[PDB]
């Protein structure tokens, strides 16, 4: 029944909405870092380095 | 059986000769009986002033009426005595005078088109005539509500630049052009360089060639002389004119962006793009089938008496959207689904809907350039606008070369996150607010 | 020769995308650098704080 | 130098399909289905199908869908054209030439594999009303269109566009009856431009072999002669006034043209004074408002009608209908100089030669002389048949308006517009 969406135009479309789907990602993915101040992440950045001891 | 691609090459060269005038002398050589001659002028509303604006139309109206040679209706009578026709246009950057005749009237037909261009009466009980006339078109005009958006669109899109001015002029303007006035347009700008002479049929480029030297040698012979200009840029504004008239019927909106001029490469891939948005009209076959989304959607949801694309092209500006004409309630629909389109053909152009664009242009193009007379009208701009004739196979190779990502980064460059000039007459109270269009201009998800 | 503004609009404005990358990435240097300077500005007013506390620690 | 032009290949089948092709060695290829099928072959119970027939080509085939048809042709950038007059229908379809084979096989489902498919009949029954209402909006349309009732008993006299009452009545047995009736062997004609002739040849073997219909080309269209008058108070009265003349392809009718040019047709000059048009300088004289005439010429496969047509002020009406059939009277009184008749050859001439100028002007005058004549004519022989026109031909056309019983119609405001009676 999603045999429907398969097909060169699909493909094309998908293609074409990569970059800015990835760049969202980029953008959900600095967002949840920076609201939760995600230690992992937030040691590794060369400033924001304000926990030191 | 040939292919598309043997048939264009098969297409004869248009030939170009230049006088020592000045005066460009060019031509295509077909099979016909009859032919289209004319004269193609760099002359029009955008070379006019505020005093001078609507001299250009005015002298159209004298251009046909006597000459020094053939005085009164003389002109008249030899062009229906050989059934030939004889017709004009002012655009705002081209002046054009032409005839439709039999191919062994040509001597006659350049003869009298050199009569005309240069030794116009404009007998002072002629201009008089005339000015009545002017007035009356205007009023005339006035009831049309396509060429009033259009007068509306130029006059908000180019606001304090001489492209702003209609072709016609104001009114004031009609009745207070003395013929002091006409002569000054006609000596600055009925150059021999500024001037094309054209010809499509059954003709012989070396005739033509002849016929030129004959009745078009010492227009500048020695002259061409001090003060020119040459044409100004002139400044896009993002802006809104709304005539608000309730009494009328229908809204007419015409919104365009900034086009870059006739020479620009990338006007052939945002025709293209225009193609595929497409034009409609309630009377097409096809509601829901047409394979523009505008034109399907308009149809099927009764948005739409009808729609267009243009791509208005002028020296180093252009002006490029669409227009509508529809009922009151279906305005703010219209303009979504127009700039959804933009929108959509800027991000995620695809390919197959490439390729119908290309199609489209393709057939267009052919199906235009057929007959003396558009043939004719095509080697007189050419030579004014890009200096050479184009030929059917450079423009072929230049929409081959379109595809998805030439009409995505084409598109963004023009559309995307623009500010649009937009006129509105009519019953346009459901006429989107400019800044909820400016906002249609751009993709929140993209 | 061209602007700064132009720069910042044709790499980073003129996609959403790339406007809300600024916004976030601008947000978590922008908490930083405002919270170090007003941390110091009401630090330099004052100076009754534990700004006194050499006093009593590190004898333990 | 271009390639020196191909001749047209002309071959009638023993069935009676005509087909005819030009290879002008051109961009794009221009195909026409020429058809015996126009609104005269309409009776009084089933009026307007052949409007409904127009606007239905686009519809389910039993080769390709509504949606094949629309997708399919604007894929290529093609185009699929129905053009009517009141003899004939024409199916027309351009695209480039590497496209032709498609164009043909949806050309060839539209015209003899139409389903009519009774919702598909249903939902297009409303584009009658578009269609007609776009139409009737130049008051010409009106005028033609009541000109032709008043003028014949029968067949000439039916509307191209459907008539109010059948508006929603047009059933899928009607237009199945029409199609089966008319688009056979006998009443057909293929025309291409930039095809070759064996491929044309082929398609009409294989795909146009039709007979069971009708015996051809009219019940006869009986000549009656009256009036309608259309009160509209509508600023400008436009008036049309007009006698029999004489059926397309015989001498006569090329006398009746160039009386037409002598009288005067449309304009040559941009704003121009119409100094050589006979009409427009007789009523110029004594009327002194804006105003319209011109001569009118419509010549089908058994009749014609010829006279002219007027826009006026309402108030100047009469003294412009006057003013111009005294103008013919002078011509049928003799008065009618050598150098009229050889100006009036040489606007026909001209004319005509530009009228096939383009692929679209040539096509239709090749499938319309398929069509009335059998034949194609060289426009040499066009131009020699305009030369035999004397002088005495143009006077006797004129004489034959004068005494002949009258048609008119007349739309605007009324008050100071006369009654045939009258003039």
């Amino acid at each position: 029944m999603l045999t429907r969406f398969l097909g060169p135009r699909y493909r094309q479309l998908a293609r074409n909405w990569v970059p800015t789907a990835s760049l969202w990602g980029a953008v959900g993915a600095v967002g949840l870092v920076w609201a939760t101040d995600w230690r992992l992440i937030l040691d590794w950045v060369p400033y924001i380095n304000g926990k030191f001891k | 059986t040939a292919t598309y691609a043997q048939a264009l090459q098969s297409v004869p060269e248009t030939q170009v000769s230049q006088l020592d005038n000045g005066l460009r002398v060019a031509s295509e050589q077909s099979s016909q009986p009859t032919c289209t001659v004319g004269v193609w002028i760099d002359a029009g509303s955008r070379y006019e002033s505020e005093k001078n604006n609507g001299a250009g139309y005015f002298v159209e109206h004298l251009a046909f009426k006597g000459t020094k040679n053939r005085p009164g209706n003389a002109l008249e009578k030899e062009v229906e005595s050989m059934g030939a026709h004889l017709n004009a246009y002012s655009t705002r950057e081209h002046t054009a005078y032409y005839i439709k005749a039999l191919s062994k009237d040509l001597p006659k037909a350049v003869e009298l088109l050199a009569d005309i261009v240069q030794n116009c009466s404009l007998e002072d009980s002629q201009i008089e005539k005339e000015r009545d006339v002017i007035l009356q078109e205007l009023q005339e005009n006035d009831t049309s509500m396509r060429d009033v958006v259009f007068n509306y669109l130029h006059a908000t899109a180019f606001q304090g630049t001489p492209l702003a001015q209609s072709v016609e002029g104001p009114s004031e303007n009609v009745r207070k052009l003395s013929r002091a006035d006409l002569t000054e347009y006609l000596s600055r700008h009925y150059k021999a360089p500024r001037m094309v002479l054209a010809a499509a049929g059954g003709l012989e480029h070396r005739q033509l060639l002849d016929l030129a030297q004959k009745h078009f040698s010492g227009l500048s012979g020695t002259y061409d002389e001090d003060a020119v200009p040459t044409l100004s840029p002139c400044r896009f504004t993002g802006s809104q004119i709304c005539h608000r008239e309730d009494g009328l019927p229908l809204a007419h909106v015409a919104i365009a962006v900034e086009g870059p001029g006739w020479a620009h490469p990338d006007n052939v891939a945002l025709q293209v793009a225009n193609a595929i948005i497409g034009h409609y009209d309630c009377t097409y076959g096809g509601g829901a089938h047409l394979s523009s989304p505008l034109a399907s959607i308009a149809a099927t949801n009764k948005l739409c008496q009808s729609f267009q694309t243009f791509n208005i092209c002028y020296a180093d500006t252009g002006l490029l959207g669409a227009h509508f004409v529809c009922d009151h309630m279906s305005i703010d629909d219209m303009m979504f689904v127009l700039q959804g389109q933009w929108m959509r053909l800027c991000t995620s152009a695809t390919e197959s809907e490439v390729l119908r664009g290309k199609n489209l242009l393709r057939n267009a193009l052919v199906s235009h350039l057929d007959g003396t007379t558009p043939v004719c009208e095509d080697i007189g701009r050419s030579l004014l606008t890009y200096g050479r004739r184009i030929p059917l196979a450079e423009w072929e190779s230049r929409i081959a070369e379109v595809d998805a990502r030439v009409v995505r980064e084409v598109c963004s460059k023009y559309f995307y996150d623009q500010c649009p000039a937009v006129a509105g007459f009519g019953p346009i109270e459901q006429l989107p607010d400019y800044n909820r269009i400016r906002s249609g201009m751009f993709w929140l998800r993209f | 020769a061209p602007t700064l503004t132009a720069r910042l609009y044709s790499l980073l404005f003129r996609r959403t995308s790339t406007f809300a990358l600024t916004i976030v990435v601008g947000a978590l240097f922008f908490e930083r650098a405002f919270d170090q300077g007003a941390d110091a500005i009401y630090e330099h007013i004052n100076e009754g704080k534990l700004w006194k506390h050499i006093k009593h620690k590190y004898e333990n | 130098v271009p390639p020196h032009p191909q001749d047209l290949e002309f071959t009638r089948l023993p069935n009676g399909l005509v087909i005819a092709s030009l290879e002008n060695y051109a961009p794009a290829s221009r195909i026409g289905l020429f058809i015996k099928a126009g609104s005269r072959y309409e009776n009084s119970n089933n009026l307007g199908t052949s409007h409904l027939l127009r606007l239905a080509s686009s519809l389910t085939t039993k080769g390709a869908s509504s949606f094949k048809i629309t997708r399919g042709i604007e894929a290529v950038g093609g185009k699929l054209s129905v053009t009517s007059t009141r003899e004939n229908m024409a199916y027309t379809v351009e695209c480039l030439r590497d496209d032709v084979d498609i164009l043909m096989e949806f050309l060839l489902n539209v015209t003899t594999a139409p389903e009519f498919r009774r919702w598909e009949v249903a939902a297009l029954q409303p584009q009658l009303r578009i269609d007609k209402a776009v139409a009737l909006q130049n008051p010409q349309a009106h005028v033609i269109e009541n000109l032709h009732a008043a003028a014949y008993r029968n067949a000439l006299a039916n509307s191209l566009y459907c008539p109010d009452y059948r508006i929603g009545k047009v059933t899928p047995v009607e237009l199945h009856d029409y199609v089966q009736n008319h688009f056979t062997s006998a009443r057909m004609a293929l025309i291409g431009l930039g095809v070759s002739h064996p491929v044309l040849k082929q398609v009409a073997e294989q795909f146009l072999n039709i007979r069971g219909g009708l015996g051809l080309s009219g019940a006869k269209a009986k000549y009656h002669g009256g009036e309608i008058r259309e009160q509209n108070g509508d600023s400008l009265v436009h008036a049309a006034l007009v006698a029999e003349s004489a059926a397309i392809g015989s001498a006569e009718a090329n006398a009746f043209s160039v009386l037409q040019h002598v009288l005067g047709a449309g304009p040559h000059v941009k704003r121009g004074s119409n100094a050589t048009s006979s009409l427009y300088q007789a009523v110029a004289k004594g009327v002194h408002q804006p105003f319209d005439v011109s001569a009118f010429n419509a010549s089908y496969s058994d009749s014609g009608l010829f006279g002219f047509y007027t826009i006026s002020q309402a108030a100047s009406a009469g003294d412009v209908i006057k003013a111009a059939y005294n103008q013919v009277k002078t011509i049928a009184q003799g008065n009618l100089s050598n150098p009229d008749v050889q100006a009036a050859k040489n606007k026909l001439k001209a004319g005509y030669l530009m009228s096939v100028e383009s692929s679209e002007g040539f096509l239709d005058e090749v499938g319309s002389q398929a069509l009335a004549a059998g034949s194609y004519t060289p426009p040499s022989t066009v131009l020699q048949q305009i030369d035999a026109v004397a002088d005495a031909d143009v006077i006797n056309a004129a004489k034959k308006f004068v005494s002949g019983r009258k048609s008119m119609a007349a739309s605007g405001n009324l008050g100071h517009t006369p009654f045939i009676d009258e003039l």
